[PDB]
This record gives C-alpha cells, structure tokens and sequence, in this order.
C-alpha cells in the first residue's frame, strides 16, 4: 500500500550539512502532509516540522527552525530535509511520517545520521560455525566497524525463525562489533545451506559469507 | 499552489428565491477545521459543529469530503450576479486555502 | 511548550493481564476546533513507531480491540486488556494540538514469564580470523529468563578478566525470552598459547552452573 523509503545512513564530518530523502509510493504524494520526526539515541521522539507537498508550505518546531530545512519535489513524490551545521548532538535517527487523520500514520524506515570526526571502516565477517544432539547453532561475527548501522540476514531473507542479531557493543578500539546467530534442527547439516549477508553502507562493504563446519 | 475550488457557472435562483449549488475542492483530506465563506454568510465546519450558517440564517450548508452542497435563501433580484466560495482548511497547520471563479446567480 | 509526562517508565505485565499507561500534559490538550489530539504510538524493538490510537479514544485501522484510550484535558490513559507477547515495546503519547508538537518520554512494557534455563553454546575463533592475528571466543546463552545471568570464562582452569564483553538480546516478541552473548578478545599469540577454553553459566533457572568448553583443536 503506502511505503515511505528513506535514504540510507550517512557519516558526515561535523560542521557539514546533510539532506535526506523520503520516496512516497502507493498514494498521491501531494494529497497529504508530511512530518519529520527525530529520535536521538536517548529513545524519546521529537517533531521537527510538517510540509504540504502540493504547495511547499511548512510549519516548524521553533527550536528546529534554523537546524532543519524541509522541502518537497512533486515530480519525484519525494520529500527532503536538510540539516546545516551538523554537530555531535545532531546525530540521531530521522524519520519521515505522513498524515492521515492523525499525525504519524505512515512511517519511513529511518535515516541514521552519524556525525563523527572519524573515518568509516568496514566490517570483517568470520564464520561462527557449528560443532558436533537436538537443534544446533551457527553465526557470523561482525568485528570492528564504524559508524553504525549494519544489516544482517540469512539466505537473502529466507531464514527467519530462531535468529538473534545482538546489539553492537563498543570495543576498546573505539569501534562497534556484533554477532548474529540462529538455531536450526540438527538434521539439515548438509541438506540446507546457510550464508549470512552483511551490509555496511557508510563504507559500501556489502558482503555475503558462507558458514559451515 | 492553492486548492481547486470548483463552483458552477450560472445558477438559477429558485421560486421563493433560494439558490443551491455545490462547491468542490481538491486537496480535501484536511477535514477537521473547514471554514467556508460566501463573497459577492460564513461558518466553520468541525465536529462540534456540523450544520453551519447558524449565525447566518439566509444560508444552508451540508459538508461531506470533496463537495459542499450550498444554499442561499431569500435572494432578491436586487442581489443577482457574482457569488464566490472560499475553502479554508485551518487544520492541520499550515493552512491550505482556495477560492473559486465565482457563480453568476440569476434570480428570476 | 507543552510537556508530556508518562508513568510508569517500565511496566512488567504477564500475558493475559491488563496493562495500563498514563500520560499527563502540562496544559490542556483540547484544541480550539473542539477536537482533542492525543495519539498513542508503539515502537516495537528495532522498528519505526506505529500508530495505535488517535484523537484520544480512536483506534487507527489495524490496531487490535484490546487497545483503548480515554481521557480529557490534562490526563489520559492507554490500556491494553489481555496482553500478548507481540505487545512488548515502548508506548509514546503524543499531542498534536498546540505548536510545537511534543511526545511523552515513553513506557517500556516488559513481559513477565516463568523461569527458563538457557541453552549454552561455545564458538572457537574462525580460521580466517586467526590468520588476521586476532581471536574471538564467543559464548552464547539462548532463550532464558530472567535477563540476569552470570557468565564466567576460564582458560585452562583459571578465570580470565577484563578482556570480554557481553551483549543482550531485546525481549523476544514471540516467546518472551532473552539471549546473551559473551565475546572473549585474545591475540593470536595468546589464543595459540593455551589449551582448554571454558564458558561457565550461572543462571536462576539452572540448579548447578552449566559449563561448555573446547580444547584448541577438534
């Protein structure tokens, strides 16, 4: 039905600027208003403003009037928010969300903006592989990357039951690190096949890996 | 960059002098606060208030979505001419306003 | 500015009971048009928010009939009757009446289930990684409750320290349990130096600490 597709994650050095997208589908982009909602890592949500795509009018949250500039483009059914003077506290998850009898009735999957002085860096994946019993275990360790985030999958989307992708833990090396595992029945050892797909956008490190004993 | 208010061209006022015509608009999903004014009577349609022109007894209005069935009553011949319909959508902010080309109401 | 203060901040509730959350606004929420614009959002973990109730007491399409809103002025209440594992997450009230539009702080609804002892598994460092010069020994506690667990590593029957991390799954939205990871950070030299690697699990569901371990080479 309705789908809102936001741009991927962006690592921007402080003091720079960033403009993200929201690509409306399954409805008439100009018909309903559009909001941008900020969710810091501190969990609580914030309203930035609303823009009428048919028109371009806006109503802004005065505390964002300078930090954010929202804009639309009717030919692409795509809305834009742009952030000037990116600081460290500007790093958040940013959401587009479209009105429908209610403010945030359709939600975009989110754009994770990381505002660092460091360099993007690529995951390395290593087969967390099974050993010699009812049900067994497998996984993919994803050592040393930055910035967040990272998407992990098993068989391009096939495997879903019994998975567990742990939150990344900061390491002493200033870098994230993470695993992803799933319990399968003992039988399927050589029958079925298991490969995780690891994707790190701010450094274009898309990498599948097979996992076997 | 304004809404598509659609009046009818010429309107033939009735026996006892009561003209009726629909005033339709196009971005019409902003239905909470919807003030409608008549220019040559005005009321604001919400949920608390559903039949408008309470304070304008010469006028009758029934809202539903992308059409407003309108009624001006008691029109003389000394009133004939250009009648205009303005569709304000006060909620959500920011407003989203519109006006129509008008209606020639000929009061036979 | 209109502050939305919720209560409780956490709220454990067993499947089948009746959860109930409270949102209090610094000033009335009734707008000039007469409408009153309270909204209830539920952010399941790692998902974007999702809309539940609008205009105080109205269920957006799709939201189950267990969910319900009530209130007026400065005091409101979301109430799940008969909770389900699928309902765990953070619940935000939001007012869209007065500019600027603000949210509440949230209310993490936790499920409460019977004790569950964890399965334990252990993983030796990958060969490719051993060629990189680092080594990571990973220990897994799977589907246990409560979240609290003791994880102790022992290299050759003496416990290491300062060189391991833990990570905790968020609550399972199907079977209500948590899963834990223990990663041990050793250099290729120190890993290719000792023999017996062990992961000891102490948990409020296991009568005796259960240990799983590997000897460098199998």
């Amino acid at each position: 039905e309705v789908q809102l597709q936001q741009s991927g994650p962006v690592l921007v050095k402080p003091g720079a600027s960033v403009k993200m997208s929201c690509k409306a589908s399954g409805y008439t982009f100009t018909d309903y208003y559009m909001n941008w909602v900020k969710q810091s890592h501190g969990k609580s949500l914030e309203w930035i403003g609303v823009i009428n795509p048919y028109n371009g009018d806006t109503s802004y949250n005065q505390k964002f009037k300078g930090k954010a500039t929202l804009t639309v483009d009717k030919s692409s059914s795509t809305a834009y928010m742009e952030l000037n003077s990116l600081t460290s506290e500007d790093s958040a998850v940013y959401y587009c969300a479209r009105y429908y009898g209610s403010w945030f009735a359709y939600w975009g999957q989110g754009t994770l903006i990381t505002v660092s002085t460091a360099s993007t860096k690529g995951p390395s994946v290593f087969p967390l592989a099974p050993s010699s019993g009812g049900t067994a275990a497998l996984g993919c360790l994803v050592k040393d990357y930055f910035p967040e985030p990272v998407t992990v999958s098993w068989n391009s989307g096939a495997l879903t039951s019994g998975v567990h992708t742990f939150p990344a833990v900061l390491q002493s090396s200033g870098l994230y690190s993470l695993s992803s595992v799933v319990t399968v029945p003992s039988s399927s050892l050589g029958t079925q096949t298991y490969i995780c797909n690891v994707n790190h956008k701010p450094s274009n490190t898309k990498v599948d890996k097979r996992v076997e004993p | 960059e304004a809404i598509q208010v659609t009046q009818p061209s010429v309107v033939l006022a009735s026996s006892h002098g009561v003209a009726s015509f629909p005033c339709e608009y196009s971005p019409s999903h902003n239905t909470d606060e919807v003030r409608v004014t008549v220019l040559r009577c005005a009321t604001t349609f919400t949920e608390k208030n559903t039949v408008g022109f309470l304070d304008y007894p010469f006028c009758s209005g029934t809202f539903n979505e992308s059409r407003v069935n309108l009624t001006i009553q008691g029109l003389r011949a000394v009133d004939t001419g250009l009648y205009l319909c303005k569709v304000e959508l006060m909620y959500p902010p920011p407003y989203f306003v519109g006006m129509g080309n008008g209606t020639q109401i000929y009061v036979i | 500015d209109v502050l939305m203060t919720q209560t409780p901040l956490s709220l454990p509730v067993s499947l089948g009971d009746q959860a109930s959350i409270s949102c209090r606004s610094s000033q009335s929420i009734v707008h000039s048009n007469g409408n009153t614009y309270l909204e209830w959002y539920l952010q399941k973990p790692g998902q974007s928010p999702k809309l539940l109730i609008y205009k105080v007491s109205n269920r957006f399409s799709g939201v189950p009939d267990r969910f319900s809103g009530s209130g007026s002025g400065t005091d409101f209440t979301l109430k799940i009757s008969r909770v389900e594992a699928e309902d765990l997450g953070v619940y935000y009230c939001f007012q869209g009446s007065h500019v600027p539009y603000t949210f509440g702080g949230g209310t993490k609804l936790e499920i409460k289930r019977t004790v569950a002892a964890p399965s334990v598994f252990i993983f030796p460092p990958s060969d490719e990684q051993l060629k990189s010069g680092t080594a990571s020994v990973v220990c897994l506690l799977n589907n246990f409750y409560p979240r609290e667990a003791k994880v102790q590593w022992k290299v050759d029957n003496a416990l290491q320290s300062g060189n391991s991390q833990e990570s905790v799954t968020e609550q399972d939205s199907k079977d209500s349990t948590y899963s834990l990871s223990s990663t041990l950070t050793l250099s290729k030299a120190d890993y290719e130096k000792h023999k017996v690697y062990a992961c000891e699990v102490t948990h409020q569901g296991l009568s005796s600490p259960v240990t799983k371990s590997f000897n460098r080479g199998e």
